């Protein structure tokens, strides 16, 4: 029957994920039955309904009492314990935890959910250590049903990996560099303030803020041929959502911009349909709010030099697109459940 | 460990400690 | 003998205060000898030097080691304990604590510094309960050197109270309403996120955010004749510093805009010099960064209806101007120290 | 027979108005048949479809050729001439011009459309001089179908006037002061740059920017009893849409916050339904994007001092809510058209 | 004696240039004697003194009357004519025009200043057509004293070209791709509005906005060996000043990140001193406001893959740093005057 | 009357001239 | 008393708890 | 030429026309 889901961490990803599921629940093998978060049901319901990025939730009524939130009559039990070992996963019959706190990304940390009674954990972030990592559309069919802790990688990896896979199969990627010009996220401070990362310490809406990223190296987890062949950085900028990846690859088969675009367009219509969208329109970041693709190639920006140096640029809604992929991965696990 | 390093081990979700790999 | 100062909470106010003192150090009766904060000395030194609002500190070299920060070779010992009862105030011979964390604003909370050995506490915020409250230029000469815990009120109260005092003495304030259009502060979330206050939960750089405020009622603490006669609200907006007070008062003596402006101009040249600045220029918020006045009257905006309904508008640098007043109050306490 | 409409100035209001009409087209007595704007049809169609504030237009396909834009196959002829006397209004059989350029707000300016052949002009802004001014829900039933030039006032007047009417009828307004904390608009410069108004010259997304406003005085045009009894100012802040009015009034009948809220709530359920919305929720500006009311009272912010000094605060979507009112006024004119 | 200078276009670059000169005028061969701009002296003086990015001008008093602006007693004549052929360059004895309007970048357009009486024009932008282009520190010593119209290239070219020259001489650049994550500029609209470029049409402080750029190709003008070997794009983001270039090069001599950094550091201390600054600090965009270097290498971000694929990242203050270089070029022309 | 005043009379929609009564 | 209320009593400086009276 | 193209030739500094090569 239904796989019973708890969300741990009802933040940007936890709430985007909930909204994704509420829109797709008619065809779902998942039932969201529980939420754990630092705050109480009243606060959870308020923030699920009223969202500065997504707008007011339209599809169903959202209410709360002392114990639960309610989405169109569907009751979701709520708890507030920052130590997952204490969570009521056995009592609630939780099968799958969506680990969206940002802090239980190692196997040791995520396994606390298993001790509490859950059967599997899906981490909405890169794993730390030996955690199987999936990008839907790239390697999710390799899912091993015996795995108990998995990672859906990062938003940037979900945007970059599909494009890299298409380029690698068509031209052969030898090396590649990435920069994501990325919306600020909740790990950055609003005004300059203490942080163990001195750049994340700085006022996020006032600054371009470089941060290291594992996203390019993590493409090598989901495309094993490319392990060690990619690197890159992030520049966080003063937009609250929607990001863009700039990828410069050294390829084996010499090509030109028109052919790179043709290959990606063909993939977007066939093997990568629903994962890569191909755009020839002159749009800007706001226009990609709510896009369901992992990667939207901005075809007007493609360029090639000397046959082998290829630049492609792709947009992604780092909150909503990524959460659609979290849901896709969770549905895949539910359909291959053991 | 410094007091700050210990604090971030105990509270990795604290504002002074969060690292999201974007 | 210098009054030995420790800063508790090395945040926006703690670091603005430190910079204010470093610039005014030659004339000071204070010596800043210690900092307690959640972070370590190297982070504190970095944030003291590199400030998104104030720029790179120009006047002296700032360095750090495991134990201290150094400003022009002058050592400031650092500790990191969120429980003030554990702080080394007796061991460091601390006379005055600048309580700038935002969380020890009650007598019970601030008294933890006294238990740890400090002789006096100056809270950089409104006090909760029976804490004497001062606005420099309004009532700071009523300070009693036997008081062990004092409050310097809020930035907004420091902007409003001098204006109210001048208007009350000239025209007789019967009732008054305030709105501060205020830069966002560190109690608001960067992106929508859990908060016990549902409006502070919302993305600060994306929204106009109302909050209740005690700032207008607090003017009645420093001008006791007006107890209960003032109220108002705050609207936080997407600027990182500099704020503006809009004050609408019912007055006893009929007047007109020209007279209101002249009275404030006269006070700014005499009894309120250095506290109120009078401006006839058509400026905007950025122009008031670093202004040393508590209140800058924007004379072009003054209006009166029916003789008795008066509107005035005043700018304030809520970080720097307020920190100048914290330092002024501390220097006053030092001048009267037994 | 449909009233044939041309839009002069296809800007924020012109395009919001077009979208409002496209959504309300089935019940409309208006047919939008022409656009005059500085730009060409392909640019107009692109900006109508792709909007940073409203999102991608969902209801119908938008296309363009050299001569027209098409919305669901319905053709809107386009021209580009900055001199209205040259416009093809007789040739296109135009009944009503929506004057949305910001520059033909005097009778002499707006009358250029009449010279070009249009039968009536509705100015989407305060009129200059002896132009009849209407606020839907306040005085639009006084519209005289013989009038050839009318004004729909400003967004701020449309927010303030319904509230003032309700408060005046319940308590008797003697005098009142307003401040609108307003999103930036297209009359301000992006970076500091030449402007005949030294405050509009300043970088709009970096500053709180005061401007004078006639919006409060204009309430006396639509509530003639209050002529000369209202004044106020504007503070433009770094949000791109949604604004808030703060109104402080001296009233004759003593009251308290609870009664003020109840009177406005009652009106919002009856005589002001669809014009005033009453909210007890703790929301922020983004939550009011797309709200159809002229005024949303934020009940949590209401306060009263001494029985007779009343503060109320109301939100408004200055682009979309105002454009809904422009459309309401135009439909009213059409319903009474000879 | 002194080369007499007029500024045509008193915008961001025109005013930054003026402030650069006012700080450096004690050692200058230039005398700024005239300004032409759309606006009047009052507006010019106000915006020269009050700057949202630079703060209030500190070094000298700035005043104006009907005819001139005054900077520390130095009178600067003012005129307002958008047709340069009418300008009083003969009457004022103008030797050099700083062409900072953005609209006279072809030889035909810039030559209108020569017809009006000026002897030379320095365009503060890439030239259109056959205009000699200089980047100080790269090829300014090649200045031919007989040239009458020259270009100082763009801000991005001034940042990229010095780094490219150092990398080319050390490793041999075969191909290279650039993306500048760039602060918004005055060619973009504040809210979505008509523009012949559909991306520049979109709300600048709300969006990441791709634009094509000639900056990489223009490096081939100042380093002729590299003609045709570079390409790239711009992403405009919601910061008002300070930009960063990301450059990914294919090089001939295989290397590693430590060696790339060592080469650039050595150049920054010798051949490129004052042009390239080498930073190992973890800073953000605000920290580079007012930096005098053309390029600040962020050494922590350098990476190399496979020996030949090199990524470097460099900051630049696109207003102030570029204006310092305009002044440097003007001084070089004045010292080689014919 | 100044050139700037004439410019804004002739081009009230120009960026240096727009006055919207918000 | 709820867990969230206890959390803010124990950690009034936590991001979910800060109330600065501006 | 369209009216828009002519307008930008006559007024390259107009808000609808400016192209700065950043
Ligand atoms: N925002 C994005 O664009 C994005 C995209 C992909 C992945 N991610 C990843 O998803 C994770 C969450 O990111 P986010 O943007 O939603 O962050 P967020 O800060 O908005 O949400 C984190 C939520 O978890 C709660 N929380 C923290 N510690 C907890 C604990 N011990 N127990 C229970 N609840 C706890 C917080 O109160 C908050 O509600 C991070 O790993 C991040 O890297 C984020
Ligand atoms: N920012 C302003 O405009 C302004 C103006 C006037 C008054 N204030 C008041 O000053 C206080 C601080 O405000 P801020 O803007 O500097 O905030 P902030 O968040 O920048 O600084 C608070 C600092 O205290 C530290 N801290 C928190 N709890 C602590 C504890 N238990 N022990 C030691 N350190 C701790 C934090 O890590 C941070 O460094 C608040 O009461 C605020 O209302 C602020
Ligand atoms: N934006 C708001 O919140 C708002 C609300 C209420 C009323 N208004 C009023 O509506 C009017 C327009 O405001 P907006 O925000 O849409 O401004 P806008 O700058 O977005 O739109 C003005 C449009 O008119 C065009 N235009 C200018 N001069 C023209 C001419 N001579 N001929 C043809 N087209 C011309 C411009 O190119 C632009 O497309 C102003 O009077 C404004 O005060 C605006
Ligand atoms: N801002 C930057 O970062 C930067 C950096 C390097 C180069 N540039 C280049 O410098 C030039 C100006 O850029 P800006 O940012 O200073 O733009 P801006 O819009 O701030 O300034 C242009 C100035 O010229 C005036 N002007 C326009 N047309 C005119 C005419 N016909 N006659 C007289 N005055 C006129 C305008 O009123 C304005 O004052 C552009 O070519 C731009 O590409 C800009």
């Amino acid at each position: 029957s239904m796989v019973r889901v708890a969300i741990n961490g009802f933040g940007r990803i936890g709430r985007n994920f909930m909204r994704c599921w509420l829109q797709r629940k008619a065809n779902s093998k998942l039932e969201i039955v529980g939420i754990n978060d630092t705050s109480d049901p009243r606060t959870n319901a308020h923030l699920l309904k009223y969202d500065s990025m997504l707008g007011i939730f339209q599809d169903a009524e959202i209410t709360a009492d002392d114990d639960c939130i309610y989405a169109g009559g569907h009751a979701v039990k709520c708890v507030s314990d920052r130590n997952p070992e204490n969570l009521p996963w056995s009592a609630w019959g939780i099968d799958l935890v969506i680990e969206a706190t940002g802090v239980f990304t190692s196997r040791e940390g995520a396994s606390k959910h298993l001790s509490a009674g859950a059967k599997k954990v899906l981490i909405t972030a890169p794993g730390k250590g030996n955690i199987p990592t999936y990008v839907v559309g790239v390697n999710h069919h390799t899912y091993d049903p015996s795995e108990d802790i998995v990672s859906n990688a990062s938003c940037t990896t979900n945007c970059l990996a599909p494009i890299v896979k298409v380029l690698h199969e068509a031209f052969g990627i030898q090396q590649g560099m990435m920069t994501t010009t990325h919306s600020y996220t909740g790990d950055q401070r609003l005004l300059d303030a203490s942080h163990r990362d001195l750049r994340r310490a700085r006022a996020a809406a006032m600054n371009i803020v470089p941060t290291s990223t594992g996203a390019a190296k993590a493409v090598g987890l989901v495309i094993p041929e490319l392990q060690g062949k990619l690197n890159g950085i992030a520049l966080r900028v003063p937009t609250p959502n929607v990001s863009v990846v700039d990828f410069v690859a050294q390829v084996e088969k010499p090509t030109i911009a028109e052919q790179v675009n043709q290959v990606i367009k063909e993939a977007s219509e066939t093997t990568m349909k629903g994962i890569i969208h191909y755009s020839e329109l002159e749009l800007v970041s706001s226009d990609y709010r709510g896009h369901n693709a992992s990667s939207i190639l901005d075809a007007s920006l493609t360029m090639v030099l000397g046959g082998n140096l290829v630049k492609v640029v792709a947009w992604y809604d780092n909150e909503w697109g990524y959460s659609q992929r979290v849901l896709d991965l969770a549905e895949h696990m539910a359909a291959h459940w053991a | 460990k410094t007091s700050f390093q210990q604090y971030c081990d105990d509270n990795p979700d604290a504002a002074e400690c969060r690292i999201y790999d974007d």
